[PDB]
């Protein structure tokens, strides 16, 4: 039979998103790290005259958005574990 | 994702292990049951969404038709190994790859649901392949996975 073998995780972001709320999250959070990617860049490339508390304003906003992301692709990987969970129990009764 | 005969009736009898109360649907309360009698703790948020993932027709619970077909999707298996290794490294104090037998009397005898000092026995005549009181548990582990 199976022996120690168990189900094997998923690839990416290609699930889950069913629950509008995460969906809801993961675009307002993407959006926000184009928006400060693109206002530090500029702030800081397409300037003669960098202004450092334009640059720490949306460095803190750049931070927040990835970090947001991070989190939503967090709990996506608990989620899953927790449906592989359920399988692999499941998965006894072919024993 | 298209799977045996033989497993749907497997699968059935699966599903009683969910449907806590036998009116054939699987509901989050249910599912909380069964995934804190795993030793999981997930949030309503959590189990609602789980059950969201399945649920085809949106009537808020899981049925074997849903559970059955979700099944299909998640048939791929794959080698346990290196998890096996790594909880062996959680009591390899040196980081040295080995744990001796003597060490792994005390743990099997101590943590978790535990072993009998019989039992113990004959896992470290099988863990201490050179018979030299340590366990070279990568080696031991292959082993049992191969
Ligand atoms: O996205 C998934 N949702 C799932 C999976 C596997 C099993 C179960 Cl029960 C659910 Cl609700 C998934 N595998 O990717
Ligand atoms: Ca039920
Ligand atoms: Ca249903």
């Amino acid at each position: 039979g199976r022996k120690l073998e168990l189900t094997k995780a998923e690839k990416h972001f290609h699930n889950f998103m069913m629950d509008t709320q995460l969906t809801k999250r993961v675009k307002n959070a993407a959006a926000n790290v184009l928006r400060e990617t693109w206002l530090i860049y500029k702030n800081t490339k397409l300037v003669k005259k960098i202004d450092h508390a334009k640059v720490r304003k949306h460095q803190r906003k750049f931070l927040q958005a990835i970090h947001q992301l991070r989190s939503v692709k967090m709990e996506q990987r608990k989620l899953n574990d927790q449906a592989n969970t359920l399988v692999d129990l499941a998965k006894t009764q072919l024993e | 994702a298209a799977l045996t005969e033989e497993q749907i009736a497997e699968f059935k009898e699966a599903f009683s292990l969910f449907d806590k109360d036998g009116d054939g649907t699987i509901t989050t309360k249910e599912l909380g049951t069964v995934m804190r009698s795993l030793g999981q703790n997930p949030t309503e948020a959590e189990l609602q969404d789980m059950i969201n993932e399945v649920d085809a027709d949106g009537n808020g619970t899981i049925d074997f038709p849903e559970f059955l077909t979700m099944m299909a999707r998640k048939m791929k298996d794959t080698d346990s190994e290196e998890e096996i290794r790594e909880a062996f490294r959680v009591f390899d104090k040196d980081g040295n790859g080995y744990i001796s037998a003597a060490e792994l009397r005390h743990v099997m005898t101590n943590l978790g649901e535990k072993l009998t000092d019989e039992e113990v026995d004959e896992m470290i005549r099988e863990a201490d392949i050179d018979g030299d009181g340590q366990v070279n548990y990568e080696e031991f582990v292959q082993m049992m996975t191969a």
